[PDB]
């Protein structure tokens, strides 16, 4: 279902819930083992993994080199072998049932690395890096190429984007969006990728575009009624669900829905507890 | 505080 691991509400959190929207309820399991914040969530071969984050707790702030393993059957959580480097806002995707780890910081350090892990192997690889170090960053696939969507270089907030290509091993920088995002929710829906809020250095930002591969080109949507940084973000029932975040006086507890067919936004629930920078992913 | 994540 639409579940949301980690988040941040006055600190990082254990929290694993799921919700459905075609029985208006939620499932909760087996809490994170460490908690984390600025996590990412993604499905592979049915289970659910949460890469990177940081522990932001009243006695550390620890970035988050590991990458665990829940099984909805098993509802275990094991930890994988963690990461090259601890990657705070990180951003991931899949291709080929592999998982890539986009950037993130560490301490003062905003990474352009980027690395691979192998499910079925249970290793983490290098790869080659992106062009522009980004935290905050949102990550997408599409045609198995891996976007990496706007962020934060440590200086200045990106509306740049950049594909990799796998089997060139390679990036190169594509369209930038027309807004700059930061911590904006990057998902597919459709075969356009969406971009959903954000920050741009002023503001959290209600505004959605979308880019279309074939005509290289960002299109604005209808924008949601509550501007969001730090949201996850899925796509379920065809349908957009945006999940809590910040924008800037409150840690949201509302998720929106956004019906691509009437471009309209509609609040579908709101969550147990308002929280930012949760990992979110479905299985 | 980073302001996009409000921690």
């Amino acid at each position: 279902l639409i579940y949301t691991a980690g988040g941040y509400f006055r600190q990082s959190l254990s929290y694993l819930e799921a919700y459905n929207p075609s029985d208006g309820t939620w499932l909760r399991l087996a809490d994170l083992q460490v908690p984390r914040s600025g996590l990412a969530g993604c499905v592979v071969g049915g289970l659910l993994y949460a890469v990177g984050g940081r522990n932001n707790s009243p006695d550390g702030n620890t970035d988050s080199s590991a990458l665990d393993c829940y099984n909805p059957m098993t509802n275990q959580w094991s930890p994988c072998a963690p990461m090259s480097v601890p990657r705070n806002r990180i951003g991931v995707g899949v291709i080929d049932g592999h998982i890539y780890a986009v950037g993130g910081s560490h301490g003062c350090i905003h990474h352009n690395s980027v690395e691979r892990y192998e499910p079925e192997r249970d290793e983490w690889h290098l790869v080659a890096p992106m062009l522009t170090r980004r935290i905050g960053v949102g990550v997408a696939v599409l045609n198995r190429l891996l976007y990496a969507v706007g962020g934060f270089d440590g200086t200045n907030r990106l509306n740049s984007a950049e594909c990799y290509y796998p089997e060139r091993n390679e990036w190169r920088m594509i369209t930038a969006m027309n807004t700059i995002r930061s911590g904006a929710g990057v998902c597919v829906l459709h075969n356009c990728i969406y971009a959903a809020g954000g920050y741009d250095g002023q503001d959290q930002l209600n505004s959605v575009e979308r880019y279309d591969v074939e005509t290289e080109t960002w299109t604005f949507v209808a924008p949601m009624k509550h501007r969001r940084s730090a949201l996850g973000i899925t796509v379920h029932q065809g349908r957009i669900y945006v999940l809590g975040g910040y924008d800037g006086h409150t840690f949201l507890d509302s998720v929106e829905c956004y019906d691509p067919d009437t471009d309209t936004w509609s609040e579908v629930t709101r969550m147990t507890s308002g929280r930012s920078g949760v990992g979110v992913a479905v299985t | 505080x980073d302001p996009e994540t409000g921690e």
